């Protein structure tokens, strides 16, 4: 879940 | 979107821009979606699986900019947030990556079509275009894999459907892709969807009509050789969509 204001955190990318 | 061109919402009027409230920290973009009826936006479960509370989310329609208001935009609350009970992510693949948002304005109305807002048709059961067919994808995703900032203006590009046979070459994705997915990419590997584009439309002409054939879902990197974008295959989810809608 992190803490984040991260855009599309499970998109092609991207840590998750 | 890697490559392609800056566009405006009039050219992709079914595009929905989904944001989350903070918390926080005010408001940040989450993912794209598509308007499939006046009250319903379809997107990808992975966009929401970490924070599944409908109260966190805002949906804009008719909006062409990421962090600035566009004339003709309309703002919505999320009355229902519906995630796929069978969502799973392995290493890179997301299966059942499909989500429904019931929208409602504070007033409390659904969407009105206008020059910036139109619904997009769904395909008929199991109807997909032929491989090699040119489709469009659109979104506020990264313009390069390595960027840390997102484009402020909406982008679209054109990619081509790839046969399952071909996408499930090991040389491509192998077993990671299922009959519940479609692959689409640039013949020269220079344009693609990227982070931030998830949940957005893969739109094709299919027997008369502009159709929502896929939802942007996953891929290895963005715009890499033999690594197409993978989309959730809408035509294989009609019953899911009918029951929950
Ligand atoms: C840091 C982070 C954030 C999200 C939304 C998801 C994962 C897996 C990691």
């Amino acid at each position: 879940a992190c803490s984040r204001y991260e855009v599309d955190c499970r998109g092609r990318g991207s840590a998750c | 979107i890697i490559g392609g061109e800056f566009t405006t919402i009039e050219n992709q009027p079914w595009f929905a821009a989904i944001y989350r409230r903070h918390r926080g920290g005010s408001v940040t973009y989450v993912c794209g979606g598509s308007l499939i009826s006046p009250c319903w936006v379809i997107s990808a479960t992975h966009c929401f699986i970490d924070y599944p509370k409908k109260e966190d989310y805002i949906v804009y329609l008719g909006r062409s900019r990421l962090n600035s208001n566009t004339q003709g935009e309309m703002k919505f609350e999320v009355e229902n947030l519906i995630l796929h009970k069978d969502y799973s992510a392995d290493t890179l693949a997301h299966h059942n990556d499909i989500a429904l948002l019931k929208i409602r304005s504070k007033e409390g109305r659904c969407a009105q079509p206008s020059r910036t807002i139109q619904t997009i048709a769904l395909p008929s059961m199991y109807n997909d275009p032929q491989f090699g067919t040119s489709c469009e994808i659109t979104g506020f995703g990264k313009e390069q894999s390595t960027d840390y900032l997102y484009p402020e203006q909406l982008k679209m590009t054109v990619v081509k459907l790839i046969s399952h046979r071909e996408c499930q070459q090991p040389h491509y994705y192998g077993s990671e892709v299922t009959t519940k997915m479609l692959c689409a990419a640039d013949p020269q590997w220079k344009t693609d969807s990227c982070q931030g584009d998830s949940g957005g439309p893969l739109v094709c002409s299919l027997q008369g009509r502009m159709t929502l054939t896929g939802i942007v879902s996953w891929g290895r990197g963005c715009a890499l050789k033999d690594k197409p974008g993978v989309y959730t295959r809408v035509s294989h989810f009609l019953p899911w969509i009918r029951s929950h809608t």
